[PDB]
């Protein structure tokens, strides 16, 4: 299962 | 043993010649089982082992979804990147992501990881205690700073402990057959005369699973380690892996020497003599 | 940034045996950035219809790819894998070598 990935640098 | 879970992208701007490009890959141990290509034109997550393609239409759906937003996000990741470096927004670049867990034999977590590379170099890192990252440069810096303040760590350890040991420990069931599998190198010797006086033997073993192997030449016991050619384990391109040690030898001393084999599919380490 | 000039191999699933089918394989690994060109040839000549894995990369985070294809070894047949790399001043090819 991949991941829920939003964050920003 | 223990067991793996590992997803790997790659996102590649392309000024002067379209939109970034994400390629998405998935592995349990040494097995790929998704792929996701954003020019592909199925725009989806596809199957890539068999023992995946026994999911519902709603697993897919959702892997589909989650895929696209990385790929949304390191698009954006990407832009930020140019910023943080000051470099022109006219040359090709490469965000890598990697994330994933190791669970011990009884299912349990060991280990998450979450972390990025910039053009081939350490960008930022998930340290080891799952609250902490650890930067590469200033660049990184900024994005530490960032993910501290908002606490990005804390919040993905429900997937890393969670999320990911689940599926992990949902895969070797589903997949039992190909993915607790353990298939010991099948081993032999080869033997070329290189001039009057000097001879190559070079150790092979093929077919093995998992990739993890060892190949030691020695010399009257004692270990041979820069005489020893060696190449990187490559995939036979049918699931087992391949790998050779070659030593160039005086001619008539090849008694002298022997090839040690360790892999877990052996019982006891081989040992070679031509 | 540093590039990475790939590590590339050919050889066969099994060992080569005349008459029977085998697969050729080219692996490339160890390189960056990702963009790369590799072909597989049959006495010079480019072989069509090649399939190739799906980008992927190891811990130090350099790329690798397998290109293979199904084959018929012979006994006057040549095979070679060109890999077209930004870090090789000219393309690099490799002959089979039946035991590398």
């Amino acid at each position: 299962n991949y991941d829920y990935w939003y964050r920003l640098f | 043993g223990s067991h793996s879970m590992r997803y790997f992208s790659t996102s590649v701007s392309r000024p002067g010649r379209g939109e970034p490009r994400f390629i998405a890959v998935g592995y349990v141990d040494d097995t790929q089982f998704v792929r996701f290509d954003s020019d592909a034109a199925s725009q989806r997550m596809e199957p890539r082992a068999p023992w995946i393609e026994q999911e519902g239409p709603e697993y897919w759906d959702e892997e589909t979804g989650k895929v696209k937003a990385h790929s949304q996000t390191d698009r954006e990741n990407l832009r930020i990147a140019l910023r943080y470096y000051n470099q022109s927004e006219a040359g090709s670049h490469t965000l890598q992501m990697m994330f994933g867990c190791d669970v011990g034999s009884d299912g349990r977590f060991l280990r998450g990881y979450h972390q990025y590379a910039y053009d081939g170099k350490d960008y930022i890192a998930l340290k080891e205690d799952l609250r902490s990252w650890t930067a590469a440069d200033m660049a990184a810096q900024i994005t530490k700073r960032k993910w501290e303040a908002a606490h990005v760590a804390e919040q993905q350890r429900a997937y890393l402990e969670g999320t990911c040991v689940d599926g992990l420990r949902r895969y070797l069931e589903n997949g039992k057959e190909t993915l607790q599998r353990t298939d010991p190198p099948k081993t032999h010797m080869t033997h070329h005369p290189i001039s009057d006086h000097e001879a190559t033997l070079r150790c092979w073993a093929l077919g093995f699973y998992p990739a993890e192997i060892t190949l030691t030449w020695q010399r009257d016991g004692e270990d041979q380690t820069q005489d020893t050619e060696l190449v990187e384990t490559r995939p036979a391109g049918d699931g087992t892996f391949q790998k050779w040690a070659a030593v160039v030898v005086p001619s008539g001393e090849e008694q002298r020497y022997t090839c040690h084999v360790q892999h877990e599919g052996l019982p006891k380490p081989l040992t070679l003599r031509w | 940034m540093i590039q990475r000039t790939p590590k590339i191999q050919v050889y066969s699933r099994h060992p080569a045996e005349n008459g029977k089918s085998n697969f050729l394989n080219c692996y490339v690994s160890g390189f960056h950035p990702s963009d790369i060109e590799v072909d597989l040839l049959k006495n010079g000549e480019r072989i069509e219809k090649v399939e190739h894995s799906d980008l992927s990369f190891s811990k130090d985070w350099s790329f690798y790819l397998l290109y293979y294809t199904e084959f018929t070894p012979t006994e006057k047949d040549e095979y070679a894998c060109r890999v077209n790399h930004v870090t090789l001043s000219q393309p690099k090819i490799v002959k089979w070598d039946r035991d590398m």
